[PDB]
């Protein structure tokens, strides 16, 4: 039922940058939150960032402040995430990961669906 | 649901009652002797929203808000409010949803009797599929016969389902019965229901 | 490295029994909901397992978890090949103010 | 002792009830809306022997009977066989007994609250006052937020144990703190004691 | 005020009879249960025997079991110890001890009032 | 021999504390109420403590009573010549079914 379609990344550079797009559809997108999560060989997976169901609340890792930025559309069904000034450890499977409830967090327990996931590579 | 409502009913005579079954649920209900009402609430710092009310008669009418599941996160403040359709307030309350859990009652009962003589074994199952059962702390009722009632009750630590229970007497007919709920700190609720008691008779001293 | 730790590989007969552990702390798994994901190759995580024990509907019943003190189980009766794939468990941290993985557990099964 | 009878009579509507507060007395009592009736009792296998009747109005309309045992058949362990009888002959009530089976304490007093120290409050008080064996008392803490929030945690305490550390409390809310007690398994039993003097707190941060 | 006096002890050889009776006053006798208990060098306090107020329940050690019987007059308020078959080990300080309840036992939890005590010699 | 553990006998000076120990099991000390005698030298013996660590009244306020576990303590403090006695500590037994008593504790004061 639920259906979530990541875009955009590919091979770029340190100092790089690009723009992620999770195309959801199957639920309604206005009423839940959503996250990235990001899955790096031998690293696991990483809790990148998320916002809220209104886009009024926003969480990002340590490692990722002030280098990415995390949005959505609710009226067109769509989660972004920013990213600028890329490093190599930053190369990673993302995840557009859709929450239980309408803020991520502890009390949401656990992660609902996941997409297929879209490549980010960073590399000379 | 309305079981576990009356229960609640019993512990307030007038005020709005909130509880949740599995953690993925919320309802808030309270009781009037007519009237027309409306249910806002706001999540953490999500905009305010409205809870679709229903109302039926009990035995006099009931106003129930059962909260979208999409808005059911734990560890968050809840901030409730009931408004009349004068505009005129009714109640306000700001609960946290891992709160206020109310669980069913335990299952599989079974008493046996130990190996050092005046000892019973009590074993009971968790409520069927209810969330972290390690997080369920339990309260065993041992009542006798003739009149005497409740004569021992033992808190169970929680995540445990087995007690053994001290200090019988013999040819006595004793009846057991368990009731759960979540476990501090990072929980609370009310005391479930009590489990179907168990009955088992001691026999004599040699 | 990861906060919740599996261990690496583990690799197992078919129609066996198989046991996943994630060992945490009092932070993570001590007072927190864990929750497992599987990974089949080249396919997008599902939720496996959540509230520690509970299964979600449309899962195997030859899949259930439990939980004791500060580590978390999966367990994988009656193996088969259509189970190999790579397993996560998951659950919030108090000490720290997000979520943690574990390294995950690639589960192999021999013929 | 009214508060005691009356916190009791709630639990029951139309039965015998009976309580002890310091395991050297028994009181046991009932209430109708009159009538004679006469209290006998059997300690073990001692020869029966009736109980002076006692009786006075309570509020709502009704009467109350009730019979103070005397302090020398105070014995606990065993049984007590108790029987009120009508004038008329006929039976209206009868239980078999253990004194330490129905053990109601009073409020424990000296509550008192601490910030220190981890972002955690620290409670401590004391058993009620001339209470016998106060390491076979256990405890229930009472957590109220307030805000409409009302009991939000309730910690069972060990038997014995007077001090209880709170943890995860959420800051810029008044909490207040409430015990209660009662006797501890196995050898003994009773009622929920009636809750402490209640102690309020303000969390910073 | 309450007062317990001991009497009828004193010397005897194995095989001997002695009859040790205990004068109360001072409260309502047939009330209250009454003990018997012994202090032998080394051996500490040892519980003999002991009767309820009405006398229809009575305890004996198990090395007395036969040899001893405890009985009571309400109606003079006296407390015998008929001691019969005595042994060298019986040789101790009797104490007359009075109960707290009408039935001496576990519910009793602690002896109230001692007497002064008479003494019991077995020897050749 | 006694049931309940007590040390034969105690030396201290005056105005000092003394503690005196009576260690028995989980059937007579452990869950039952203990109870402390004083008995001086040619009187008779005197209740000194029940119920654990209540005092009856007309005992001085120098005496108290302790316990943990299985076993309970006797403490005197400010120490003077007319404690010098001989002091009983007893329990209700549950393994057996009588009362049973300690060997006896005679304390004695220095000049």
């Amino acid at each position: 039922e639920v259906q979530l379609l990541e875009s955009g990344g590919g091979l770029v550079q340190p100092g790089g940058s690009l723009r992620l797009s999770c195309a959801a559809s199957g639920f309604t997108f206005s009423s839940y939150a959503m996250s990235w999560v990001r899955q790096a060989p031998g690293k696991g997976l990483e809790w990148v960032s998320a916002i809220s169901g209104s886009g009024g609340s926003t969480y990002y890792a340590d490692s990722v402040k002030g280098r990415f930025t995390i949005s959505r559309d609710n009226s067109k069904n769509t989660l972004y995430l920013q990213m600028n000034s890329l490093r190599a450890e930053d190369t990673a499977v993302y995840y557009c990961v859709k929450d239980r409830v309408a803020v991520a967090g502890k009390g949401s327990y656990y992660f609902d669906s996941w997409g297929r996931g879209t490549t980010v590579t960073v590399s000379s | 649901f309305e079981s576990k409502a009356a229960l609640l009913a019993a512990r307030g005579p007038e005020e709005l009652l909130c509880f949740t079954e599995r953690l993925e649920d919320l309802v808030c209900f309270w009781e009037e002797a007519p009237g027309q009402y409306s249910f806002s609430y706001q999540l953490e710092d999500e905009p305010w929203k409205l809870c679709r009310l229903h109302q039926a008669p009990t035995a006099a009418v009931r106003f129930w808000c059962s909260l979208p599941t999409a808005d059911t996160s734990s560890f968050v403040p809840l901030e409730l409010r009931v408004t009349a359709a004068s505009g005129a307030p009714r109640y306000h309350r700001v609960i946290h949803i891992n709160e206020v859990v109310l669980l069913d009652a335990p299952v599989g009962l079974v008493a046996r009797l130990a190996d050092e003589s005046g000892h019973v074994v009590l074993r009971w199952l968790p409520p069927p599929e209810t969330p972290m059962t390690s997080h369920i702390r339990y309260e065993v009722d041992v009542s006798a016969g003739q009149g005497a009632g409740s004569v021992q009750r033992v808190e169970i630590l929680e995540g445990r389902t087995e007690c053994v229970l001290s200090n019988l007497r013999g040819r006595t007919r004793y009846t057991f019965a368990v009731r759960a709920r979540m476990a501090e700190p990072s929980f609370g609720g009310f005391w479930s229901a009590w489990s179907e008691p168990v009955s088992l008779l001691t026999p004599s001293d040699l | 490295q990861s906060v919740l730790t599996q261990p690496p590989s583990v690799s197992e007969a078919p129609g066996q029994r198989v046991t996943i552990a994630c060992s945490g702390s009092s932070s993570n798994i001590g007072n927190n909901a864990v929750s497992w994901y599987q990974q089949l190759p080249g396919k997008a995580p599902t939720l496996l397992i959540y509230y520690d024990n509970l299964l979600p509907s449309g899962v195997s019943d030859r899949f259930s978890g439990s939980k004791s003190g500060t580590s978390a189980s999966l367990a994988i009766s009656g193996l088969q090949s259509e189970d190999e794939a790579d397993y996560y468990c998951a659950a919030w941290d108090d000490s720290l103010n997000d979520w943690v993985f574990g390294g995950g557990t690639k589960v192999t099964v021999l013929a």
